């Protein structure tokens, strides 16, 4: 009993506002991570080894991370 | 570079071509690709520059300032729409226009390799904001203002002109390149001191130095919100790339011609912080806070160090992000409330809740708290003056407490307190205004955990 | 229930907060008779203090001239 | 932020720290001093006459 | 793993456990379930991370860069053999910078693991760190932010006239 | 000093602040309730002895020697009520006194969920809007030439209108909001 | 110090007035650091920055 | 705290300065005196990682407490006794330091009264 | 006696000790009824523009606009070069970049002397 | 799914953080330093097997 | 707004004192523009330099927080006067007493610390032995070189 | 909602502290009319309220009576 | 000092809070039987803040007095200290008596 | 916390505290009873009263809404406005 109603600005928007940059930043943010887990857990990363010899590597032969090389 | 020029060019047939409802859409969203498309700069190595052609290069201290013009362009697009509403389409277009030369001439300006070239975009980046202050501008001393902005440039710029033509003509190139290697001591005398200050004075007006700044409240506060937007966030960096770009030949001369200079940006900066801490308009107090930041900036390019100049160009980049974003939000009270004095419209906390958050992150990160890049700029400038003199301690803790004074002073103010009784067209803040926020806000964040594409080319 | 408001008058009381408030202070004050009882010595003093005007001169080694 | 989270080697910092690792296990092995006071040979350096 | 020369480190010398009292230590009840719980598993995925990362194997190399002529046998004012040696000498000094990190970093940690008595047990490490940090003080430092090979080299002439005037006036 | 409806004080409002603020002040100083009691009367005794005073020159000199007897034994920091000016909860529900024009701008998805209260928004909205011109034609007539004297304002003469300017002074918000 | 105060409370409670000292005042006023200095320093500082550095 | 009086309003030729002491011979008035004694090897009180202000003497007593309380975990009130024995050595070496003292202090009052018996007679 | 409450610059005279409050001549009764008339004359003007129905926007105040313009806009055509002016121009443009100007010169003469004698410690400095 | 507290808010980032402990933190070198065990006489190692020897006798005053 | 309701220079005449009274809305006997000096004051009223704390609390005002009128002169140094800022509201204590006893009592205070400094307590105790010649080794010296024995004798 | 006040009869002054003043007035030749509004906080509950030290050793019977059980518990265990 | 003094903040809010936000100790009193649990911590805590032995400020406040006395210190610190521990005993009870102990000073609905 | 009021309490409050004046015969008195002319009293009892008042219901009146306050009626529409009760 004796319920008041509360005056306060229109939080509609803001929330509205709040919701729809979520959804943007989720919306690829979801599939860059997955494909990041997915290129970590089955390419892998890779291995340090001499050069052997009389072999000249590309420039892109020198990282390690598949998407640095890429 | 040309793979960053010709869009740009090609965005005027696209906004002069577009429907009559469709100009704003097509140049933000094109704007927004060639941003995105601006990261490919960061192929940078550990000993040498990234060098396109004869004419253009980019090193790793002009390619932060890259990205962040070419970012900051579709702000300016978004935030100078809602004032332009009601404009003549032809208008408009001329308006989009003008922004899009001025985005044109400063990506030719952090890129180019001679110094004469330099000059010449350097000094064809007048046009279009003098153009954009003068007709777009809300006040009657927006002429003045111009009058004043174009006047302490030129007067400032002309002795650099023919300074740099004594060089052509000694040296035999204008090329940076070259001028690494081919450096020679500059000794002391009197014809080398005026050589000094006609090579320095130019970037010292435009940077503003203390006593020099004159122009700054003027063109700050006239102007529209997209003009003040790139004059605090990259004009005022030409002078610091001015510096940093010349002072190669100014040696060992500059080691006692800096003295007067950062006696004038030690003090100018408690100066300017004291004139923040008694000021009745707000985009005045944005405009000499940016005062007291680039004399900072000063002080840590004469000191000529190499944490001096990490801390400088990072101070830059961060400052310029900063400015902006209040900038941003001085405009939204100025669309809801029609008046740019800081007591009229108080306690907007109660009724536009959000933006309050956006104003408290944007003074946060002015008083510089750490870990943002404002905090680790002015930290390594105040490493690098302690490292010069010890007083400089003094005097920067000084300005440090001023510098949260004001900057809490401003919010507490705006945000804080009872509400004005007789103001009620308080409208909800729109969408527009707080995407515009947050893309200034979420950058400046990010970075914070890779500071290291910030820190100029001796990182 | 909760307890009802009374106007100038003692106010009410629940049997639980009585009980705890008084073997919180029976706790405290056992707890401290319990540890004077054991240690009493943290309060009182370690060691014997010796008096320095009391030592021989023989143990001191001063030479009588 | 992907495209700056995955940079390749920026600046050379990783490639300097694998070298400063081989060269400084390189002059550890053999007892060379880890650093010279002199960037460059005096051998091949010719000072003024005074 | 890494390298234990560059980066040494002493054997481990662990006490045997004496419990005294018979009251039960929960710590030993502890790693009991963080092995049961945690190990177990991550062991596991990680067993089968490497078994996926084993099906293809490709090699990234280390990058070798070959010795050219220094700034002590360029002509003046030629920019091609000044490059040559300007980029060799700033790759040199990134080096240099990573080799007192390496020096700096041996330190730190024999501090802490020495305990209480660091100051009688890094005398070695202290003493590695004087040198190198003088040796590239001596290098490297007073430059500015224009340094070059050519203001290394003027910085080396002087030192080096000041050692002979000194071994001069003292012979 | 500043009041709405007098241009001054007079010298028994003068007298009666100055009572109440040292009999405050001595309850600040006595703080039991039977010493206050005790020095009250003693003080009320004091007051009440030069009452009978005709003389303007007389009562105007014990009036000042009696401000300058209080100023010297003022407390340090009296007792101030806790919503009283310079009181630990003074203007502390500001933050949550939202004026009502902030509904005018709710979305009409969340004004749904009160259907009731918004009618009754609308129909004294109509009534105050009705009722504007009214009040302003009654206030035009009764303002003397040359301004108003004072700041109080006059109520409504005739039956069916409301008092002029009574919407914000009716609309305020709650003090526990 | 509790055999102190027991006895200043047993004579507050007491049936005399009495006025206040400079040693009272000195106490309860917080010592006159906040009154002095937050009334002297903040106006050295905004006078300095209005009427020197502004205008 | 009578030395503190009797330095600083009595006189400072008796009274012997504690940041200077002592100033007498230890052979001065002690035939055949002996050294003090060290239990704890260097490298026992350097593998247990004592603190260096807590390498005294009496330091032995200090790696035993230090295993006792190592080898009663969680019996945090398992042994005292150690502690005890710690404390009372702690408290021998005070009063060893209390008699150098007051050695020092009657050394320099006997040397003031053969001054004052020398300028007696010369 | 009672001390007497002087005033100061940061402690104003309180009202119940002012002796020019006990005045009760008809010129004052006259100059308060005055004033007391200005102000209800500008209350019933905000008054009636605020509680207007059909009104949305801001009650414009022309004595804050009075108040910046005379903050801004006023200064310099109402200031004219005298001794007081030049003196205080002088005082605090020029004399503290003096000061300092010879503080951090004497300063970094100081560090640069010591540093060139070797008499500085700078063992471990090799960050700048 | 009464307890998913201590599952979703304790185990599954312990988890994690032990995976990032384990297989990239302490790989490289000088990550967690971690003070060198206190040794007392009568000890034991346990890699080498060796006895410290205990001290020595006590000159006893109690 | 017009141009005649803006601040001007300083008045000279009675005339225009009188109608600068009437534009800034105050009583011609109670407006004192500020002293003509040059420092570009104007015909601005000089208001008689009160914070906002001093203001009736109970008045109903049309700025309740900042205690201000609508249309009333406002103050050269509103934004320094204000309830967050700068107060002048009256003491119980004469402002001159203050600061001599705070000023007497930090510098007694930092005599008698001085005093203290110059003569310390201690206690009757000599210097405190350590072995192994003061711990040499341990506290950083040199093993290769030797140095002076210190010996410590029972007592 | 709605609350009963207690009567107002039964606050008399009498064996009050409040009496001491009405007889320290009535020696002087004053009143107090007021007495009877404060007369409640001196009757009823909170009449004779503890001192200090009562304060201070409050559940103290309690506490040495379990110290003296704990202690006979532990002198007759150790046997 | 962290326990003790976060309970007696605690202690001091549930006061406040009881009373309509009066945080003056002039309008307070009669609430040692009123408020039986606040009470019984009240006094545990002034007592651990004065260092009652055995509870938990004498581990701490004890030894720190111990080695100050015992110390080559300046005389004035050590004197200032100890009449400054004399004044924590005072204002202590001071809180004490004027919370807890007296007659009720408080509005009459409560 | 905070238990609300209404008229019915308010005026059974105001007129218990009255009610104790021992300067006021209680079976006189009424709800609408004038001070300085139904009752006979001064301006010093009317001061007096309010603060009574004041403490009673534990808000401050100001002085310039005390002078006017003078029978029990205008002090229960008075604590009722302040109050914002009958919401
Ligand atoms: C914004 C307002 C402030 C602007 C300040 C601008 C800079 C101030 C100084 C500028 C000096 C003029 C340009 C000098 C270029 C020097 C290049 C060079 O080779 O120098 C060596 C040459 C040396 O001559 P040389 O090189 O031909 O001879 C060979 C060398 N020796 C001498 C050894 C044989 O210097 C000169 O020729 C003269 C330099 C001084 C010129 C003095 C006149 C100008 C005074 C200042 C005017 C400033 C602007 C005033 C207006 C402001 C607006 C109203
Ligand atoms: C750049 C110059 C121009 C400036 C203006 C630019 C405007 C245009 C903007 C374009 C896009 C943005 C560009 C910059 C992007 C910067 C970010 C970025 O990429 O970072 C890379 C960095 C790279 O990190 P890294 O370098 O350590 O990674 C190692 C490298 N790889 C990946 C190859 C192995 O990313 C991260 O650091 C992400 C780490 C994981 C995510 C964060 C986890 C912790 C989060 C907080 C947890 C809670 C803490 C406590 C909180 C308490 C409450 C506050
Ligand atoms: C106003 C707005 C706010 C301020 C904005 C910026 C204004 C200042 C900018 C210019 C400052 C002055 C120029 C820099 C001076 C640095 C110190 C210096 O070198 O001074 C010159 C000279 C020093 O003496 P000395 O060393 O003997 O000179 C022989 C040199 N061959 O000094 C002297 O001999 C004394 C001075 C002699 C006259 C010099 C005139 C030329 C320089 C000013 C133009
Ligand atoms: C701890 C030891 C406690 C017992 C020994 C000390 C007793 C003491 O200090 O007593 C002084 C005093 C009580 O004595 P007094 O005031 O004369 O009597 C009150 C009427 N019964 O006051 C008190 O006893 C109250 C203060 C005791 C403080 C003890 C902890 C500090
Ligand atoms: C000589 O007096 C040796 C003791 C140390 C110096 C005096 C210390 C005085 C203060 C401690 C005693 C206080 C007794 C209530």
């Amino acid at each position: 009993g004796k319920r008041l109603f509360i005056i306060k600005p229109s939080g509609f928007y803001d929330k509205r506002f709040l919701k729809l940059l979520r959804f943007y930043i989720l919306l690829t943010g979801i599939p860059v991570v997955i494909g990041i887990t997915l290129i970590n857990v089955f390419i892998g990363e890779a291995e340090l080894a001499e050069i052997p010899e009389g072999y000249v590597p590309e420039h892109w032969e020198y990282f390690k991370h598949p998407i640095s090389r890429w | 570079m040309l793979k960053y020029i010709i869009p740009t060019m090609m965005l005027m047939p696209l906004t002069w071509l577009s429907k009559n409802s469709m100009i704003w859409i097509n140049t933000t969203l094109h704007s927004l690709l060639i941003s995105l498309t601006s990261l490919l700069l960061l192929n940078q190595f550990g000993d040498n520059s990234l060098n396109f052609s004869l004419t253009f290069f980019s090193d790793s201290l002009s390619t932060p300032l890259l990205i962040l013009t070419m970012w900051l362009l579709p702000l300016m697009l978004m935030a100078s729409q809602h004032h332009l509403s009601k404009e003549n389409l032809a208008r408009k277009k001329l308006f989009i226009s003008m922004l899009i030369l001025l985005q044109l001439f400063l990506i030719m300006t952090f890129t180019a390799t001679e110094l004469i070239f330099f000059y010449i975009m350097f000094e064809a980046t007048l046009v279009p904001t003098l153009i954009i202050i003068t007709r777009w501008g809300n006040q009657t001393e927006r002429l003045n203002a111009g009058l004043y902005f174009l006047f302490y440039t030129l007067a400032g710029s002309l002795p650099l002109l023919v300074a740099l033509i004594y060089i052509q003509n000694t040296m035999g190139s204008l090329n940076f390149l070259i001028l690494q290697y081919w450096v020679q001591p500059m000794p002391n005398s009197w014809s080398n001191t005026f050589m000094w200050l006609a090579c320095m004075m130019a970037f010292m007006v435009k940077m503003p130095l203390y006593g020099l700044h004159l122009w700054l409240p003027k063109a700050h506060v006239e102007a529209p919100i997209a003009g003040s937007m790139v004059l605090a966030a990259i004009l005022l960096k030409l002078g610091g790339y001015g510096m940093m770009r010349i002072t190669l030949l100014l040696n060992p001369i500059t080691d006692f011609m800096a003295y007067p200079f950062i006696m004038l940006s030690l003090w100018g900066m408690i100066m300017t912080s004291s004139i923040c801490l008694r000021q009745t308009d707000l985009k005045s107090l944005i405009a000499y806070s940016s005062v007291s930041h680039m004399a900072l900036v000063i002080v840590a390019i004469l000191i000529q160090t190499p944490w001096s100049y990490m801390g400088a160009t990072a101070l830059m980049i961060a400052h310029g992000l900063t400015s902006s974003m209040l900038f941003c939000l001085a405009n939204s009270n100025y669309e809801r409330v029609h008046s740019r004095t800081m007591i009229l419209a108080r306690g907007l906390q109660t009724l536009l809740p959000l933006m309050a958050a956006w104003w408290l992150l944007a003074s946060l990160t002015n008083l510089a708290l750490p870990p943002s890049i404002n905090l680790i700029g002015e930290l390594f400038v105040v490493m690098s003056t302690f490292s010069w003199s010890n007083i400089t301690i003094i005097l920067m803790g000084l300005n440090m407490v001023i510098t949260a004074l004001y900057s809490l002073y401003m919010l507490i103010t705006t945000q804080r307190g009872k509400h004005t009784h007789h103001i009620n067209n308080i409208l909800p803040s729109f969408t527009r205004e707080n995407a515009l926020m947050s893309l200034h806000m979420l950058p400046l964040l990010l970075l914070s955990l890779n500071p290291k594409i910030i820190l100029g080319p001796l990182y | 229930a909760h307890i009802e408001p009374r106007y100038r008058q003692f106010p009410q009381l629940t049997r639980s907060q009585v009980i705890q408030a008084e073997f919180f202070s029976a706790t405290m004050w056992f707890w401290i008779l319990w540890r004077f009882w054991h240690d009493s010595d943290a309060v009182l003093g370690h060691f014997p203090y010796p008096d320095p005007s009391q030592w021989t001169d023989e143990e001191l080694g001063i030479p009588p001239d | 932020s992907t495209f700056v989270a995955y940079l390749p080697d920026y600046r050379m910092q990783e490639w300097a720290r694998r070298e400063a690792e081989r060269l400084v296990k390189y002059r550890e092995a053999h007892g060379l001093p880890l650093m010279e006071s002199n960037c460059f040979d005096p051998s091949k350096i010719q000072l003024p006459e005074d | 793993s890494w390298d234990k020369d560059v980066y040494p480190e002493p054997p481990r010398r662990t006490p045997a456990p004496s419990p005294q009292t018979s009251l039960p230590n929960p710590i030993t009840y502890l790693t009991k379930a963080f092995d049961l719980l945690v190990d177990r598993p991550v062991t596991l995925v990680r067993e089968f991370i490497e078994r996926q990362h084993a099906k293809n194997k490709y090699y990234y190399y280390h990058r070798e860069f070959r010795r050219v002529p220094d700034i002590t046998e360029c002509h003046e004012k030629d920019v091609l053999c000044m490059f040559e040696a300007e980029m060799q000498w700033k790759r040199d000094y990134k080096v240099d910078q990573e080799i007192v990190n390496i020096i700096q970093e041996r330190l730190k940690a024999c501090q802490q693991r020495e305990g209480e008595s660091h100051r009688q047990n890094c005398a070695k490490e202290l003493q590695q760190f004087t040198q190198v940090v003088k040796a590239y003080q001596d290098r490297y430092h007073d430059l500015g932010a224009h340094y070059s090979a050519r203001k290394c080299l003027a910085k080396q002439k002087q030192r080096m006239l000041a050692e002979r005037k000194a071994t001069k006036e003292a012979a | 000093a500043f009041l709405p409806s007098a241009a001054y004080l007079t010298h028994q409002q003068k007298v009666l602040q100055l009572y109440k603020r040292a009999l405050r002040h001595l309850e600040s100083r006595c703080v039991h309730r039977d010493k206050y009691r005790y020095f009250a009367c003693l003080l009320r005794a004091r007051f009440d002895e030069h009452k009978n005073e005709k003389d303007m020159v007389k009562a105007t000199q014990l009036l000042r020697e009696a401000e300058k007897e209080f100023w010297h034994g003022q407390h340090p920091q009296p007792y101030i009520f806790p919503e009283s000016p310079g009181g630990t909860s003074y203007e502390r529900y500001e933050c949550y006194k939202v004026p009502e024009w902030c509904l005018d701008d709710w979305h009409p998805s969340e004004k749904a969920m009160y259907p009731d209260y918004f009618a009754k928004r609308e129909q004294w909205k109509k009534l105050r809007r009705e009722s504007w011109e009214r009040e302003v034609k009654q206030l035009q007539e009764e303002t003397p030439v040359g301004g108003p004297r004072t700041e109080a304002l006059p109520p409504a003469r005739k039956q069916g209108d409301l008092p002029p300017l009574w919407w914000h002074i009716v609309t305020r918000p709650r003090e526990r909001p | 110090g509790f055999i102190l105060a027991l006895e200043i409370s047993n004579t507050t409670h007491y049936l005399k007035f009495n006025y206040p000292s400079n040693t009272f005042k000195f106490s309860n006023l917080l010592g006159y650091y906040p009154t002095i200095m937050h009334r002297l320093t903040p106006y050295m500082n905004l006078t300095m920055s209005q009427k020197s550095a502004s205008s | 705290g009578a030395h503190l009086a009797r330095r600083y309003l009595g006189d400072a030729s008796v009274e012997p300065e504690p940041l200077r002491m002592p100033t007498f011979p230890p052979d001065y008035g002690f035939p055949e005196r002996k050294e003090r004694e060290m239990v704890a090897t260097q490298q026992e009180m350097n593998d247990a990682q004592l603190v260096l202000q807590q390498r005294d003497y009496c330091a032995h007593y200090l790696i035993r407490f230090l295993k006792c309380k190592r080898d009663s975990f969680p019996n945090f009130l398992a042994c005292k006794h150690e502690q005890h024995d710690w404390d009372y050595c702690e408290h021998l070496d005070y009063v060893k330091r209390m008699k150098e003292f007051e050695r020092e202090r009657r050394l320099l009052q006997r040397k003031k009264r053969r001054e004052q018996r020398e300028a007696d007679m010369a | 006696s009672f001390p007497k409450y002087e005033p100061s610059r940061l402690a104003s005279l309180p009202t119940t000790l002012d002796p020019a409050e006990y005045d009760i001549s008809s010129e004052t009764r006259k100059a308060q009824a005055e004033r007391l008339a200005i102000r209800s004359r500008l209350k019933r003007e905000y008054q009636l523009q605020y509680n207007d129905p059909s009104r949305r926007g801001v009650v414009e105040d022309p004595a804050l606009i009075r108040w910046t313009c005379a903050r801004s806009a006023n200064v310099y055509p109402n200031f004219r070069p005298n001794t007081k002016t030049s003196l205080l121009g002088a005082l605090f443009g020029i004399g503290p970049l003096i000061f300092w100007y010879y503080v951090f010169k004497t300063d970094r003469d100081r560090k640069e002397k010591l540093i060139q004698e070797g008499k500085l410690d700078r063992t471990f400095n090799i960050s700048y | 799914r009464h307890s998913i507290f201590a599952f979703t808010h304790v185990l599954i980032p312990v988890w994690i953080i032990h995976y990032y402990l384990k297989y990239h933190v302490t790989t490289k070198p000088y990550t967690i330093v971690e003070k060198k065990p206190r040794i007392f006489p009568g000890d034991t190692i346990l890699e080498t097997g060796e006895v410290i020897p205990p001290m020595k006798e006590f000159p006893d005053q109690h | 707004i017009t141009k005649d309701m803006l601040p001007g220079p300083y008045p000279k005449t009675p005339e225009e004192r009188a109608a600068a009274a009437k534009k800034y809305n105050m009583r011609v006997e109670d407006y004192e523009p500020y002293p003509d000096d040059g420092m570009g004051y104007g015909d601005y009223p000089k208001l008689p330099d009160r914070s906002q704390q001093e203001r009736d609390p109970w008045y109903d005002w049309d700025h309740p927080d900042l205690r201000l009128n609508w249309g009333e002169p406002m103050h050269w140094d509103l934004d320094m006067y204000i309830r967050n800022r700068v107060d002048t509201s009256p003491t119980p204590v004469n402002w001159n007493l203050m600061c001599k006893h705070l000023f007497g009592f930090v510098a007694f205070m930092l005599f008698m610390f001085w005093v203290g400094e110059t003569y310390p307590t201690y206690q009757p105790v000599g210097p405190k032995q350590y072995p192994y010649n003061n711990l040499y080794l341990e506290r950083g010296g040199d093993p290769n070189k030797e140095p002076e024995p210190v010996v410590h004798y029972e007592i | 909602s709605k609350m009963e006040l207690p009567d107002y009869k039964q606050w008399k002054i009498e064996g009050t502290p409040l009496e001491t003043v009405q007889e320290k007035l009535a020696a002087r030749g004053l009143r107090d009319p007021w007495g009877r509004n404060e007369a409640w906080r001196y009757m009823g509950g909170f009449a004779n309220n503890v001192s200090f030290v009562g304060a201070l050793l409050k559940g103290f019977k309690w506490g040495f009576a379990a110290f003296v059980v704990a202690v006979g518990a532990e002198y007759y265990l150790e046997s | 000092h962290a326990f003790f003094k976060a309970m007696l903040f605690m202690c001091s809010g549930s006061i406040i809070h009881s009373l309509n936000d009066e945080q003056d100790i002039r309008k307070m009193g009669g609430l040692f039987k009123a408020m039986p649990f606040t009470t019984t911590a009240l006094i545990i805590g002034s007592l651990a803040l004065t260092g009652m032995p055995f509870l938990t400020g004498f581990y701490s406040k004890d030894l720190i007095i111990e080695s100050a006395n015992t110390s080559y210190t300046n005389a004035w610190a050590l004197l200032m200290t100890l009449v400054a521990t004399s004044f924590t005993a005072i204002y202590s009870t001071r809180i004490i008596f004027f919370a807890l102990l007296g007659q009720p000073r408080f509005p009459t609905l409560i | 916390d905070a238990p609300p009021l209404t008229l019915e309490g308010i005026k059974d409050r105001v007129l218990y505290v009255l009610k104790l004046y021992d300067k006021i015969d209680p079976e006189k008195l009424s709800v609408n009873s004038h001070f300085m002319k139904d009752l006979g009293l001064d301006s010093l009892d009317q001061v007096e009263i309010i603060m009574a008042m004041e403490d009673e219901f534990g808000f401050e009146i100001p002085d310039i809404d005390a002078e006017k306050l003078m029978c029990p009626q205008e002090i229960v529409d008075y604590i009722a406005d302040k109050k914002d009760v009958y919401e």
